[PDB]
RNA sequence: UCCACCAAAGUUAUCGCUUUGGUCAAUUAAUGCAGAGCAACAUCCAGCAAACA
DNA sequence: TGTTTATCCCGGGT
DNA sequence: ACCCGGGATAA
């Protein structure tokens, strides 16, 4: 049988044992600094050899053996046997060699004692390859695109056109059409022509530009040829021969100014990071053991660590097929543990035939895929007196997302938000060597603080990140106490309350200590605090009662639990993927109920002209999660079914302008012309009892259901939305 | 008209009884939601719930049979049942009603008058007047304090029906 | 780069519109739910500050 | 895009 | 002398 892999998510609160907690913050925490200069490093190596000269064939070096050997460079062993060394290995460590002493003095590292480090860099390089193809896959071809479109001066010649049709006095119809034909046509022309590795008619491009045309094309070899007559192709199926033309697509791209890319993936973020954690490493570096682990002890080795009788560990899957392999992923606070079933040893609706679409009588649910609400979706038997609507936002799913990014910008200290200011300002996708070396330099010497506060759900924490911070407890209207902004329970009997008057301020410092001692007792507060301080809070929760009104044991208990304001980002992360599924599930419930299990989903493309290929819609995630659950879904045109009526066809315009709501766009352009409100330019709407009002979505679906009733009787698409 | 009798301990000295009179009949959910949870027959109940909160003059407060400080209670129906009604008003000392944290929020928690409170009409359910130990209510009173502190540890030693 | 959800009315299938009533686990918590079975996770990165009409 | 597990040599300590 | 790491390589 084909193999597959599914994945379980668990915190290690529940999962791992105490006693084998603190060395694996240790490994993580140092995992995730070698890994992090095993890219640095390995950029800094490209661009002393590029910059020096462009010829180096640095292709070769794209491999999981040489990030596997920078990885090793950065560990300090015992000397092994050089004499079972191979000659590629020889090269790479002296390349390695040559520049690591640079690299080091510049990044004010120090070579991190790790024994038995070989075992983890074949599985954190193995990523590290994945980087460098995916991330190329993924840009290169479109930012190709760019680049041509900046080589035409498209906007430029745009622009020009609108000024000189503008002083003619042209309609909206006459410039699209004179733009999409006489700028665009020629456009078409040189970018079939630069995928066919073809020159450009000539004409079209200046000399200036030419030139870079030719300089790209002098990167690949004189004989071969993209496959299947398409570059954009040919990158995906060959990525190893575009290394050096993506390298140099993005040396031009940084000259003409394009918007930055980064060519070499870097680990820039100052979490840790997730990391597998193998029965190997386990046994070496978790468990500290100094001798072999077999697969037969493999299970032992593993439950000495984790409890085996868990929920998540036990086999899953249909005839439960799929057991734990003693492989698992962590970062220190959340774990993946993955399950396989095989050994660890090496169409649109439009299209359909009426067998198939008059199957779906009553069925279909017409869903508008908006660019600010997620999905519009109306049942086909819904009535204007009996409205049968659901509405699905982007603002609900990425409630989550916002509270936390809230949370993280307001709890920032001064110092992180100064270091990070300070950091943000040196370019780091530039491929430039001199600002990726100033990028370097900033990086380690912010690097101190950043990822001590990053590091405070594992690492120790010794910086005073709120110097003289005083905190006082306090009650939102829903009873619900807050320490400063810690969620500490709701007090579900506290609206009962005299008129306050507050005669003493002995009183409010009683309550103060009441929420204090209701705080303490909280499962999740208690574990923050070492024996020490709890003791020490205690006793100063003693000494308030006799001397009330002091403010200086107050002030002394707000220093010490100041600890508490440290966010547990990885947690963070943790209940974001939470919410994600949740989500997921709620928006699945509520197709199911509000529309039943009957519900067929027609989808919409774009609101932009009709395209022909592949265009990469966002929209194509979504669809993957939608058939997982077991609706029926199909696709139907969109380009064209917002410009008319449904009621009569006729034209449809947008004739309200209201204050731009979008903050960073309101200076530049106060009020705008709304979307998602649209009129008929028809008056006699007033007759049937001003102009028929019309919601974006609604006319959308409106349309999709008159297009989907056109094809159930004709089988053709209307001929005013084609 | 169920009659329910609490026998109080504070620092394990027992100090008196205390006897409440419900309004079934006015108030048929929360009379039964508290003759229920005084019994204990579901499974919960005050037995052993600590007065965590006494305000003298004011009132005194209890219920809380899983955290022992306010933050705790469930009653019979669930989390949360609406308020049922406000035909009972606090004109006089003595009178027993659900502790809430706002609108259709009653749970478990309760409270015990000791002085008129018009300004809690229309915001808390009565269901129920002391009809004896009213006494041992005032001596309960005086051990607490104005920020809600008792000066000793006072809980329910024993609940039952008469 | 701020915006939880449902319903009545201005209102005609009326908007990042307006006036009301209802919904809540709040959360720096928990692997999630059903009522013992199910559930892809991670590095890079596009998110939007618009890369292809 | 990926989801590890064995074998061999020699320098050091008892 | 003889056994125990620890690196390196390989499928
Ligand atoms: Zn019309």
């Amino acid at each position: 049988p084909s193999k597959r892999v599914i994945t379980i998510k668990t915190t290690i609160k529940g999962i791992w044992k105490y006693d084998y907690r603190q060395p694996l913050y240790d490994l993580v925490h140092t995992t995730n600094l070698l890994v992090t200069h095993t890219y640095a490093f390995t950029k800094y190596i490209f661009l002393k050899e590029l910059a020096t000269d462009e010829n180096f064939a640095f292709n070769e070096l794209i491999t999981k053996d040489f990030f596997v050997e920078v990885f090793l460079s950065l560990v300090s062993a015992k000397a092994g046997n050089s004499e079972r060394l191979k000659d590629t290995t020889k090269r790479y460590r002296s390349l390695i060699g040559k520049h690591k002493d640079a690299y080091f003095e510049d990044a004010k590292y120090t070579p991190i004692s790790l024994a038995y480090a070989q075992q983890i860099a074949l599985y954190e390089c193995a990523k590290v390859q994945t980087a460098y193809f995916n991330n190329m896959k993924a840009h290169f071809g479109n930012r190709l695109r760019a680049l041509i479109n900046k080589l035409f001066k498209k906007k430029e010649k745009v622009e020009s056109l609108t000024k000189e049709m503008e002083a003619n006095n042209f309609s909206i119809k006459e410039i699209k059409q004179a733009i999409r034909k006489n700028v665009y046509q020629p456009c078409n022309q040189v970018k079939l022509a630069i995928t066919k590795k073809n020159m450009p008619e000539s004409g079209l491009l200046d000399d200036k530009s030419v030139t870079q045309l030719n300089e790209f094309f002098s990167m690949y070899a004189v004989d071969y040829t993209f496959q299947k007559e398409s570059i954009f192709y040919d990158v995906v199926a060959n990525p190893e021969k575009h290394f050096k033309a993506f390298y140099k697509l993005a040396q031009l791209s940084e000259a003409y100014e394009v918007k930055p890319f980064a060519c070499f993936p870097l680990r820039r973020t100052f979490i840790p990071c997730y990391m597998t954690v193998d029965s190997k490493i386990l046994n070496y570096h978790i468990l500290k053991n100094k001798k072999v682990l077999k697969m037969d002890e493999k299970f032992n080795a593993w439950g000495r660590v984790v409890n085996l009788e868990r929920k998540a560990f036990k086999s899953q899957g249909c005839k439960k097929t799929l057991h734990f392999q003693g492989t698992l992923e962590t970062d220190g606070v959340g774990v993946s543990i993955l399950k396989q079933n095989t050994d660890t040893n090496r169409k649109y609706i439009e299209k359909l035939e009426d067998a198939e679409l008059k199957q779906t009588l009553g069925k279909c649910v017409l869903m508008d895929p908006g660019r600010r609400d997620l999905l519009y979706c109306m049942k086909e038997t819904s009535r204007a007196d009996k409205k049968e609507i659901m509405i699905f936002t982007k603002n609900d799913r990425s409630k989550c997302s916002r509270h936390f990014r809230r949370l993280r910008k307001l709890l920032q200290p001064s110092q992180i938000r100064e270091a990070e200011t300070y950091l943000s300002g040196f370019a780091t996708k530039s491929v430039n060597m001199e600002k990726f070396v100033e990028y370097i330099q900033a990086r380690a010497s912010v690097k101190d603080i950043l990822y001590e506060y990053y590091g405070n759900e594992t690492a120790k924490s010794i910086t005073e990140f709120y110097p003289e911070s005083q905190f006082d407890f306090k009650v939102d209207q829903k009873c619900n106490l807050y320490y400063e902004n810690l969620f500490v329970a709701k007090i579900r009997g506290f609206y009962p309350q005299p008129e306050h008057e507050p005669n003493d301020i002995t009183l409010k410092s009683h309550m103060y200590h009441t929420y204090l001692q209701i705080m303490l007792n909280q499962k999740h507060i208690s574990e923050r605090l070492n024996s020490e301080k709890r003791r020490k809070i205690e006793d100063l929760a003693k000494a308030i009662l006799e001397q009330p009104h002091e403010s200086g044991h107050k002030t002394t208990i707000s220093s010490l639990l100041g600890k508490l304001r440290l966010l547990p980002f990885r947690k963070m992360k943790f209940s974001t993927k939470l919410f994600s599924d949740n989500n997921d599930r709620k928006l699945v419930k509520n197709i199911k109920k509000k529309f039943g299990a009957d519900a067929v989903l027609v989808l919409g493309n774009w609101s932009a002209p009709n395209t022909k290929y592949q265009d990469p819609t966002r929209n194509k995630g979504l669809r993957r999660m939608l058939k997982k659950n077991g609706f029926p879904l199909y696709l139907i045109d969109e380009f064209r079914t917002s410009s008319f009526c449904p009621k009569c066809e006729s034209d449809l315009e947008k004739f309200k302008v209201i204050p731009n709501p979008r903050p960073h766009n309101q200076e530049k352009q106060p009020k705008v012309l709304c979307h998602g409100l649209l009129r008929c330019k028809n008056m006699s709407c007033l007759e049937q009892q001003n102009q028929r009002l019309w919601n974006r979505d609604q006319a959308a679906v409106l349309n999709f259901r008159k297009i989907l009733n056109c094809l159930r009787e004709t089988k053709q698409r209307p001929p005013l939305f084609s | 008209m169920s009659q329910v009798y609490f026998d109080v301990e504070a620092d394990g000295q027992p100090i008196g009884r205390v006897v409440f009179k419900l309004y079934n009949d006015i108030v048929p959910k929360t009379a039964e939601n508290f003759r229920a949870l005084c019994t204990g027959e579901k499974g919960f109940g005050y037995a052993g719930s600590p007065f965590h909160r006494v305000i003298p003059d004011f009132m005194l407060q209890g219920g809380d049979f899983t955290a022992g400080n306010g933050t705790g209670g469930k009653s019979i129906y669930g989390g949360k049942f609406p308020d049922e009604n406000f035909k009972k008003h606090h004109d006089r000392p003595g009178l027993l009603s659900m502790a809430n944290a706002g609108p259709n929020t009653n749970g478990s928690q309760f409270f015990i008058t000791t002085v008129p409170c018009p300004w809690l009409d229309g915001k808390h359910v009565v269901f129920g007047e002391v009809v004896d130990g009213y006494d041992i209510v005032k001596k309960v009173e005086s051990l607490g304090s104005p920020s809600g502190a008792t000066k000793a540890r006072i809980v329910v030693a024993k609940s039952g029906e008469l």
